[PDB]
DNA sequence: ATCAGAATCCCGGTGCCGAGGCCGCTCAATTGGTCGTAGACAGCTCTAGCACCGCTTAAACGCACGTACGCGCTGTCCCCCGCGTTTTAACCGCCAAGG
DNA sequence: CCTTGGCGGTTAAAACGCGGGGGACAGCGCGTACGTGCGTTTAAGCGGTGCTAGAGCTGTCTACGACCAATTGAGCGGCCTCGGCACCGGGATTCTGAT
């Protein structure tokens, strides 16, 4: 519960001065955890999918890397 | 110890955190957002730590791109402050929901 | 010479890559020069790669390469970051991009 | 267990390039990621390949096409040009 | 001479099926059978791969099961699974 | 045969015959081809009933790919999924944003 | 007579909202494509309905790009468009680097 | 040799999307993005037909370059 | 609003052609067997994920705080468009070829 | 027995003059939203503890897929028919500019 908003205001503000923004709007937040939380969805979706059909209950670290593989936000570092 | 008008504190973090490429979303709260979605979906869960930190990096590399196609579509528009309908515009013309 | 990668003169091993394509589930046969061909653009693409994260650790003056310079190397590169647009590098960031009327007037 | 890596010839590449210059753990992995990405890449692509084209075996013609396909003018002719170079050494002796 | 593959007629039967007083322009016949081997061969690599992935070279039901879970979106991967499910039952349960 | 051994119009036998030349893995198992032809049925029979939908808005019997393409674009899933994908003769949605309407 | 400026091109975006004929004639775009791919080979030749999927291709990728372009003209509050927004399309599209 | 994508033309292909008004300069940015995307689909087909040691280019080679450059198309048996 | 005046929504007609009717052909999908291995079942093993608090410390919290770039409101100036207009040349027919 | 174009003939399309007025274009009220700080409120994370089934590998057998050769019937090759939807033209919907 409330996970949704367990990122921070300050978190996304690091996280947009990343990205470059300079002047930030209240609703911003909202939308950006919005978004967070549907690709986290989808990733979780296809990582559980892999780790189910090896029959393996534990989320594993190439499962997740595959699942962003698939998804075209390929990420390295994490084997797969 | 000083406060400025708005942006150059502003361009001091933006400097800082370029410089700085660790994490910007924390791990833990991350992690339990991660394990409260999963919660809803299949139960007897366990992710390595690898796997969280993949997620984690993945999402921030994602919602940093939003902010740059976010800062492009506002200054393109003469614009500085990004609004709802600029992420909006930009989720649109990228193509991921 | 007895192993094919010194009649090769190539650095990646053609064994490995040999097997792999039997564990491949692609071909059912595999001619006697593709492999060595595929070596040799896999390590142009790694010394590619390698030569604009060098680059890119000479600029900041930093021996060991952490993922920093990997993904400013692949971002500033316009061959590169048109190639590798949708590929995320791991704690990598993003380049330092300031347009004109961010800074202060 | 038994998980093969690349992380020697990297490491061998490396040390021909240059020979002065370390990395991170880290980074082998993302660049181990990368090769795999890449490799996957490549294999679907020649599979394609080979399937319009009902080649039951794989010359050096459909990686070199493929490479002209993928990388951009220069990277591929660049890429095509080492390749046909590496052939030509290995078969010439 | 070539005789060239076509699902023109199993095409032409399923919209019989879902659409008996309804043409179909050669056109829509072959975007059909375009679709149905994108699809095919989409769910087909899909399995190549989480064969790959889970170091096992056999590809049964449940292979194509988690290709589709992969795939197609929630409400259309639930329907597929339960139609295919039924599908390979009556198929293993039959001669 | 084993077109209806299975209950659908697509065989087994095709399915399976391009399952093996596919080379997907090293053997395929028996419910495989069925899975594949079962999803492809309900798939195309779901896009020719949305197809008939879209002619039946277009006043016409006979299936043109401008229906096809609305078929794609009503539905939110298949526009999701079709929706990189273009068809020859297709076009797309009556669509008019309210903005641009004369006072 | 002589109408205000406006209605017309809604009226025939509503009436070729029903058709999906191919816009651009046949012998201009085929010099065009031929003499693009002149630069690959000498004496090259298409396929009919080879040249008929590059139309629609052309086509498509092109009605897709001006409305990522009108989109991000009317979000940036303009109406008439012009080369920056295609700019701003194209970079949030991430083909140009 | 680029006029033909006409006036007309571009004017009919903006209008396909909803576009309102057109500048004076749109045009030459238009035939530019549409001259690089012919350049790169036209690229694959041409190596398409030099891998199959063919002298025509199929509508199977153009359709295959499409979907390789994610734009794949309908009606042509692909 | 108010009809004008064209302009679009659906129509009887209309005629020569896209889909789809009739019947083979014909080899590959189908048959059962007999090989034959891989993988699900069974069990095995210790590793890093687990429940949990528990303190730290960089960081999160709230709205008072400046304040500037945002948006009310408009002039500006004009870039273009509506339409006719005339020239453009692509297209309906015509079969190509070459291996 | 194929694909641009050789091009005849087309007939409506390319190319463009051009007005006018509403939109491009910047300017500027204005002021509510809100950087920046920054202490208050929050609880991060970094290093720990044993919990402890289950990832992974090995066993493992045997159910299940592959291999062989006969098979056998529908898969897609050949020509012909004829009314849905496009076309030729009227008439009536459904709009909207000037009013």
């Amino acid at each position: 519960r409330d996970n949704i908003q367990g990122i921070t205001k300050p978190a996304i503000r690091r996280l947009a001065r990343r990205g470059g923004v300079k002047r930030i709007s209240g609703l911003i937040y909202e939308e950006t955890r919005g978004v967070l939380k549907v690709f986290l969805e989808n990733v979780i979706r296809d990582a559980v999918t892999y780790t189910e059909h090896a029959k393996r209950k534990t989320v594993t670290a190439m499962d997740v890397v595959y699942a962003l593989k698939r998804q075209g936000r390929t990420l390295y570092g994490f084997g797969g | 110890p000083h406060r400025y008008r708005p942006g150059t504190v502003a361009l001091r973090e933006i400097r800082r955190y370029q410089k700085s490429t660790e994490l910007l979303i924390r791990k833990l709260p991350f992690q339990r957002l991660v394990r409260e979605i999963a919660q809803d979906f299949k139960t007897d869960l366990r992710f390595q730590s690898s796997a969280v930190m993949a997620l984690q990096e993945a999402c921030e590399a994602y919602l940093v791109g939003l902010f740059e196609d976010t800062n492009l579509c506002a200054i393109h528009a003469k614009r500085v402050t990004i609004m709802p309908k600029d992420i909006q515009l930009a989720r649109r013309i990228r193509g991921e929901r | 010479a007895k192993t094919r990668s010194s009649r090769a003169g190539l650095q990646f091993p053609v064994g490995r890559v040999h097997r792999l394509l039997r564990k491949g589930n692609y071909s059912e046969r595999v001619g006697a020069g593709a492999p060595v061909y595929l070596a040799a653009v896999l390590e142009y693409l790694t010394a590619e790669i390698l030569e604009l994260a060098g680059n890119a650790a000479r600029d900041n003056k930093k021996t060991r390469i952490i993922p920093r310079h990997l993904q400013l190397a692949i971002r500033n590169d316009e061959e590169l970051n048109k190639l590798l647009g949708r590929v995320t590098i791991a704690q990598g960031g993003v380049l330092p991009n300031i347009q004109a009327v961010l800074l202060p007037k | 267990s038994r998980k093969e890596s690349y992380s020697i010839y990297v490491y061998k590449v490396l040390k021909q390039v240059h020979p002065d210059t370390g990395i991170s753990s880290k980074a082998m992995g993302i660049m181990n990621s990368f090769v795999n990405d890449i490799f996957e890449r490549i294999a679907g692509e020649a599979s394609r390949l080979a399937h319009y084209n009902k080649r039951s075996t794989i010359t050096s013609r459909e990686i070199q096409t493929a490479v002209r396909l993928l990388l951009p003018g220069e990277l591929a002719k660049h890429a095509v040009s080492e390749g046909t170079k590496a052939v030509t050494k290995y078969t010439s002796a």
